[PDB]
């Protein structure tokens, strides 16, 4: 018993976008199924549901006007479509199906992977990755910093993933200038830093972008 | 018809008896449910018709609610439920959740070590300039990074699955500007494990 939802999608201010989602192992027309949404950091909120069966559609007021939910019984799909993009609309989109129990809502029961949706006005751009330097010359810190990327997400590995015990990789921030910027670090011995030499591999698949730098002191 | 989770933040330790809160703002007659999410992934239902477990959750998981007062109780908390805890109210339009209690393992306070990064000499022939300030495995959360003698961002990371810290990097950002105040750049950072400020700096 599985819903399985279409894609990441980037998209301009102002667009529209259409978000699917298809049910699997269980009789579609059965479940009312809602639409959620989770903004990075934040939490969640209702934009309202879709009966299968009927293709009633209940939308929560906020969102009346703007979003749309309907429904192809032919492919066991349901589809939300959000309208007049803006920067408020990123985030995570996720379909959940309702135990509907008593032909009302009762809970969220199975949920979807979750669609990512970012809206901005940025073209994609592969990061620069700097080094973060080592100094003196007891215990000492070392790392990359990417900066400037769009959009999210990257990979960032130390010795291409042969130490995991010491990393720490940070959250990325949307930047003023509406691009990405991570750092990622470790934490070693200092007598290490002329014997070792430090491995960093990021990869951001939406510009294409493979990386491997070199972190000495 | 708002919904008030309470506390935001809880600290507790595996095998603590504890206890959510939601407060609805009016009646709903108990069309109510408890989800738990884990970071990166998506919420699982708890409980329906609020004091009714699904199929599936841990009899340690209970929950009551009579009129506007609903509580979610652990009997003994388990490393799988440091989590976030969010209800939902079915009562009439819009189903609305809470704002989210998050439960994180409270631990003993650990002061953070601090690092200070200067720009790259491949980040300044690109034109701009950023200095990092790296707060490794503190605790408690709550934590103060100063820059000034500008206008900097922070980013935390999770709870530690092996050691249960936090870390941060913070990144104060000029190009725009060599700025106008020029001379030493310093972090202060201030933590409650901390005997006073500890500042961290180069040129
Ligand atoms: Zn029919
Ligand atoms: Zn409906
Ligand atoms: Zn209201
Ligand atoms: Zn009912
Ligand atoms: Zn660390």
């Amino acid at each position: 018993e599985v819903l399985v939802q279409s894609g990441a999608e980037v998209k301009k201010p102002g667009a529209s976008v259409k978000v699917s989602c298809r049910a699997f192992g269980y009789t579609f027309t059965g479940n009312a199924l809602h639409w959620v949404r989770q903004a990075p950091g934040q939490g969640l909120e209702w934009l309202g549901w879709i009966n299968p069966h009927s293709g009633d559609t209940t939308t929560s007021q906020k969102f009346q006007g703007r979003v749309y939910m309907t429904r192809d019984k032919s492919i066991n799909t349901a589809f939300l479509d959000v309208t007049r993009l803006t920067s408020d609309d990123t985030g995570i989109y996720y379909c959940a199906r309702d135990k509907y129990y008593g032909n009302e809502a009762v809970g969220m029961d199975v949920w979807g992977q979750g669609t990512s949706v970012t809206v901005s006005s940025a073209s994609t751009k592969g990061p620069s990755v700097f080094p973060l330097a080592p100094s003196s010359k007891g215990t000492a810190a070392l790392g990359c910093l990417v900066k400037d990327y769009f959009p999210e997400p990257v990979t960032v590995s130390w010795n291409s993933g042969a130490l995991t015990s010491g990393v720490h990789t940070f959250p990325a921030v949307l930047q003023s200038s509406g691009l990405y910027s991570l750092s990622s670090v470790v934490t070693v011995p200092s007598s290490s830093l002329g014997t070792q030499t430090y491995i960093c591999n990021v990869n951001h698949k939406p510009s294409n972008t493979k990386v491997d730098k070199k972190v000495e002191p | 018809i708002q919904l008030t989770q309470s506390p935001s933040f809880l600290s507790a330790s595996v095998g603590d008896k504890v206890t959510i809160t939601c407060r609805a703002s009016q009646g709903v007659r108990n069309e109510l449910a408890w989800y738990q999410q884990k970071p990166g992934k998506a919420p699982n239902l708890l409980i329906y018709y609020a004091s009714t477990l699904q199929s599936g959750v841990p009899s340690r998981f209970s929950a009551t609610g009579s009129g506007t007062h609903f509580t979610l109780t652990v009997s003994s908390l388990q490393p799988e439920d440091f989590a976030t805890y969010f209800c939902q109210h079915m009562s009439s339009y819009p189903l609305t959740f809470g704002g989210g209690t998050k439960v994180e393992i409270k631990r003993t306070v650990a002061a953070p070590s601090v690092f200070i990064f200067p720009p790259s000499d491949e980040q300044l022939k690109s034109g701009t300039a950023s200095v990092v300030c790296l707060l490794n495995n503190f605790y408690p959360r709550e934590a103060k990074v100063q820059w000034k003698v500008g206008n900097s961002q922070e980013s935390v990371t999770e709870q530690d699955s092996k050691d249960s810290t936090y870390s941060l990097s913070s990144t104060l950002t000029l190009s725009k500007a060599d700025y106008e105040k020029h001379k030493v750049y310093a972090c202060e950072v201030t933590h409650q494990g901390l005997s006073s400020p500890v500042t961290k700096s180069f040129n």
